[PDB]
């Protein structure tokens, strides 16, 4: 969905892959929901 | 971008009209037309792509003309004009699938994918055989500005917004006034919810009012006025404002009196219907004004008595619906509809090629979002991928 | 009015394939054409208007040729064949609103405003080109009377009637049977509902017919039947027949069992389906029969057994529902449509230039009062004003 | 086939353009197209017929070429060119009557209806004049395989799915959990519901999940989604797996969180959209999986919990919804909308001329029943028969 | 496909008449012939492989013609025309093992393996020497529609099935009555057991059948038709249909009485045979029903008298038998058999190549899952690639 939407470059592709919190946050930061739902999904689930 | 269309027309009406056993004096002007593009081509050398995962293509035009000679086509001739022009078409899908990606908010209108700029040049220009389809019609009129008007059925002018909005609230939630909405697409359902029927209203009667601002105005607007809204006619429990708690609505619904629509525009009125349902028509309207209420019947049986009382539970919530839908309509601008696939095409080639976010279009061209805000830059540079996404579709679709 | 088809044709096709740099092979017929429509009008003065806000144009000819020597095109043509279609454009759209503003009982099909009157003499027959559309090929076949035919995507045909149907009644509204209908657009939605959900019933079966009669014909229909109505399933307050008083229904839904479609012509069965559901046909109908049954659940879990009793108060009654939806349809007269804007600019028209009602048409054409009574004479000025719009549309979206 | 596209075009274009006082400069073309049409079936004697109600028909024919010396069409010439014209209608109109009952398994592409194997004999191919229709298209295009393409406004490609899936079930259906789906046409309804609104589930959620699959890929599809499904939102009293008991549900709608829709191709994935409703588009899919879930409100006012208690009763049980329209949509291979007669034609010509059930086709037609098994031998024939049923409307609709 | 046919058939009888010493007036026709596949050759460039392990070989054709100078052929001549035909062979070869692979649900008739569309052409077909063997003559037949035939020994129509029917059934199976079949290839087995020996059944008669429904039909079949059926005539441990729990069946063999074959067609009855046993014949059939009986035998011996007591135990099963193989056969379709390796070639490639499974063959090509649906497009793609394995093992076996 990011990739197709929110068109990606390759150092973030692969960033993203590896799971980097630097460019994880810099999406977060940007204010993705692409991203942003599925963390708050990662709270929703972490609840308990 | 009128080269373009113009390539496009000439090759699906070569691939049409040039099969086996034809009559050249049918075939003629087209061949002529033909064999004109042929060399106005022969000579330029075309590079397309450079965005995301859009492979980089060179082409190069030499091919041979076809023969005025005959009378009657063969297939010996037919084969070599379609191994001609599946070329023309790979090139031409190529350079709208250039085109669909780019954006911009100065001269949007102004090409980009600059192999398109090259055919905007003064010596392509003797490639044009008629520009009669609605979308380049209206491209031509626009820049030689005139009256103009897309033909929409079913048009997406609507954001989505599922909303409510309370006139009386409390923190338990058990005596409400309000009007609950779904704007969506062509379709607007709106319902005025009072939990107690309008029973310490004066002359038992509550008012309630929806007013919907669209960014474009339409024109000709074939509407359907119905009553009873669907989607707000179940029982629901929906979340607070601020997200705290929770109520329960159980509906049951009453006809709307007085009823009134207002069609307006530049805040003045154009058509107003009292009590009319069914089809309705607008002739001009950027506002919509839906006034309707909630009048508690004076004369009332055991059972509906019994659940319209005088006291504060309420278990039974009075209703006022109204859905309206607008089926066709006109406009001086472009929009998505239920029937075309110029959007679909534009978003499915940006999807696949991973197309960067731009300043213009909104990521991933949501059309809630891409019609939230309609600003002339996106306008444009929508018009403009919608047509040349019109041409690809006249050949590959 | 073939003439003003050809007038409105060669003019948009003088629009689109006269354009730069276009090639004289391509357009020499239609030059031709537009030279002796040009020699044709040439001589002749009109009048247009004079009937509310319609000012009284004067319209005078006398345009030169369109030069024959060019082999490509050039801006230093194209200005003139523009100055010169404008205007033609333009006396084109008043014309058409002038026979779209006016009616006739006494033969309605031929020309009023008078300008059309003399346009169809004699000397302006040498103007015809082309009668492709639908709507002119079909008054050209009507003409000269054939079977005819326009093609319509979910046709305004039902006129607004919601409505109930009591076949046991008592003033309490206690114990009820019989059946609630809303006929709309190209929807219907019939809902038979029994209180006492067919315990004291023979079989514990109780029938439930709808007969609905159609004041055109139709053929090779497209229609869509699925259960479970959606605007007769959910609690509501619906008022007397008298409008005195008021009743309560709260329903729950079940099948219709031994459903059956029977689509009729004059009493003669055509088609018959029993228990299909989904996508269905129609070859030609002018009467709809839909007969459904509720059957009492003879076994039944103890949340079910609880709202089923065998004693009066029935605080839920059985329901029983139907949608018929028709999505496409084929008539030898013209109807109103969500895909198309004849009906819109009409009412548009009138309502913009203020046209007194004539005595014909009901106030503000109305459609489900225009389609109640749809008397040859309101067919005929229909279809006349619907060709013309059409024709203007052509030209002025 | 083509030759028969031929004829049709040409016979509408003649009984169009060939009208008193036009100019012969338009119709030269057209006329030198006719004689040669006249030339190559003058000797050909033909059969039409022999199944069904259909009767046996001969054709013969010797007609006489056009005039070519006027410059003004005089009715003396329209005349003729009619009384030539309607035979060869009605000629083609059975011809088309006579080819979509026909039916085979093996090579159904290949003409039926021995005349027209003698149409797409070698010396009628001079007849082509302009296969531009889409269908035609598509077909010389599959003839020389290429990319295809039909295009489809609101398709009918679910066929008619009213069931329910329950995960935990009892004898007396009072604590459940599932989920209902009524696919039909172009619309997917579907709803998780859970009585005891996930209140013993882990984390107060309860998940659902709806696999629908396509018989067919799509394309382009523009879709509409959104929340709270109509049809599963009111009581009810739906029958068991094996019919033998019945069981009630009096639903609550809630909001689906967690909300994703999945466009997937062969198992491979293509298309996602998280929380996004409105307007959404597929690029390419064959199936589409739907993932919602249902969260017990943690804060939760008196009237709610009044109906969400921690024990079995569980009077009031809670659902989430999703309703989706495809509204248009692209694909290689026919099917039918709400747009198109073409179904409808040929239905209504086989139940007008009794032909007994084939070996291909189900009984009757039934879009139901030959969509849920799409097979290519049915693929074939449908398209043979929906492409000689757009011909014969060409004509006669 | 034919062009194909006939450079294998010209390149084995190459090979074979080609030879030291041979004499022109045997090889003159033949050397025409190749000297004529090398010209239509000799300009052409081919591209085949690129599915799976297949490598991508480009075939570049530029050879010299074979004189006609001498009367015996020497070694000199012999040579050239071998370092050619061995090119040419492997050429052949790699296009069949391309086009054994290729599969598509959509025309599977038309060549796949882009070189043979190529060779499809009307340049090529100059190549055409004799289309002799049966399969390539039925292939011109199924183009030029006629009736066909296939002939078959000991073909495998019938899916490996091997299970039983209980008509009486316990749970601790101790008195069964039912029937046990194995049908695998040619040959069925087939045997109706009754653990009582029919005691408490009238006339001391119990009744089995069996019905064999193929998937195409046969024509001029040889059967041999015997009793005692030899794989359920022993002590066999058999499980439940559920799978749970097994059960034991300890068989004594008894013989038929009123046994009859019947071979129907479409329901119709064809073929009866009533007590006749070995050789037998049918003369079109597409379902086969075998009725026996078992006799329980009025006068018994003692050591027989002690095994079919009147009471439960019944340690010995009363067992009835029939086999009945299908030695030859005739067949309109294709299908697989003991004495060709047109199947065993195809799966070999496949499995030797590594292709991907596509929509048409079922995983590894078993004969089972592909001829228990035999849909026509399977039935077109098992065609042609038998066609296309019949020409390679002309050549290379």
């Amino acid at each position: 969905n990011l990739n197709d939407n929110y068109g990606i470059s390759r150092q973030q592709a692969f960033n993203l892959l590896r799971s980097d919190p630097r460019v994880l946050r810099e999406f977060i930061n940007q204010d993705n929901p692409i991203i942003r739902n599925r963390i708050e999904q990662l709270i929703m689930q972490c609840r308990l | 971008m009128d080269v373009l269309y113009s390539l496009s027309k000439t090759l699906k009406d070569a691939r049409d009209k040039i099969v086996e056993g034809t009559l050249y004096s049918n075939v003629s002007d087209l061949i002529q037309q033909f064999n004109q593009m042929i060399i106005t081509m022969n000579g330029n050398e075309f590079q397309t792509g450079g965005i995301g995962n859009l492979p980089i293509r060179n082409w190069n035009f030499d091919f041979g003309l076809l023969g005025t000679t005959l009378l009657n086509l063969d297939a010996n001739y037919v084969e070599t004009a379609r191994n001609t022009i599946d070329y023309f078409v790979d090139f031409v899908d190529n350079v709208c699938m250039d085109e669909m990606v780019r954006e911009s908010q100065r001269n949007g209108i102004a090409p980009q994918s600059d192999s398109l700029r090259k055919l905007s040049g003064i010596k392509f220009k003797r490639i044009n055989f008629d520009n009669s389809s609605e979308y380049i019609e209206n491209w031509n009129l626009q820049n030689r500005r005139q009256r103009t008007g897309f033909t929409f059925h079913k048009p997406n002018i609507f954001p989505y917004s599922a909303s409510f909005t309370l006139n009386r609230s409390q923190p338990a939630h058990d005596n409400l006034m309000g009007t609950m909405w779904l704007n969506a697409g062509s379709e607007i359902q709106v319902a005025g919810f009072d939990y107690s029927c309008a029973i310490n209203a004066p002359a038992n009667i509550q008012q309630f009012e929806h007013i919907v601002q669209l960014r474009r105005v339409l024109t000709t607007a074939t509407i359907t006025l119905l009553p009873d809204a669907e989607r707000f006619s179940f029982p629901r429990v929906i979340n607070s404002a601020d997200g705290a708690t929770t109520w329960y609505f159980n509906p049951v619904i009453l006809r709307p009196n007085n009823v009134e629509v207002e069609f307006l525009l530049n805040g003045q009125i154009i058509n107003t219907y009292q009590a009319r349902f069914g089809t309705i028509i607008a002739r001009n309207f950027d506002t919509i004004r839906l006034s309707f209420q909630l009048m508690r019947p004076p004369n009332m049986t055991p059972a509906v008595a019994a659940l319209f009382p005088n006291a504060q539970p309420f278990e039974h919530h009075a209703t006022v619906g109204l859905t309206l839908r607008i089926e066709s309509a006109v406009c001086e601008s472009v929009l998505a509809d239920a029937s075309k696939t110029m959007l679909a095409n534009v978003t499915s080639v940006r999807q696949e090629y991973a197309i960067p976010v731009g300043p213009v279009f909104p990521p991933g061209m949501n059309w809630t979002d891409l019609i939230t805000n309609y600003s002339p830059s996106r306008e444009d540079n929508l018009q403009r991928v919608f047509t040349v996404a019109s041409i690809r579709s006249m050949l590959v679709k």
